[PDB]
């Protein structure tokens, strides 16, 4: 879904110039979990 | 400064999620379609989230006496601390 942008993003924030793949994906899942939460909470407010 | 500081900043400056996926992810939850603005706003907020997780994990990796790249154990530990501080949902 968004692995490269996430890799530059993690680098831009202070991680190694070339992060680990297993970390990039855990992050993806967290971003997805995150957007889903905001969405559902925004739907209410 | 170093080529790296410069390149680390460039990346930071322009890193960004593809609108297409953000939009399909959101619409596939509201059923209804969504606006340009909603997708951009959602991307800005998610970038900040990403920022807080990496910045927090970098701290854990630093305190456990380790060096980057960030490992999975760093991300999940960071997530637990952020939730305690109640700063991330």
């Amino acid at each position: 879904l968004f692995s490269k942008e996430l890799r530059c993003m993690m680098y831009g924030f202070g991680d190694d110039q070339n992060p680990y793949t297993e970390s990039v994906d855990i992050l993806e899942d967290l971003v997805i979990e995150f957007i889903t939460e905001m969405t559902h909470k925004a739907m209410s407010i | 400064f170093s080529e790296e500081q410069l390149n680390r900043y460039e990346m930071y400056r322009r890193s960004a999620f593809p609108k297409a996926a953000i939009k399909r992810l959101i619409q596939s939850i509201t059923g209804t379609s969504v606006s340009q603005n909603v997708v951009i706003a959602m991307s800005g907020i998610s970038k900040v989230f990403v920022g807080e997780v990496v910045e927090e994990a970098l701290d854990v990796c630093e305190k456990w006496g380790e060096m980057p790249p960030l490992q999975p154990k760093h991300m999940r530990e960071a997530v637990r601390r952020l939730k305690s501080k109640g700063q991330i949902p």
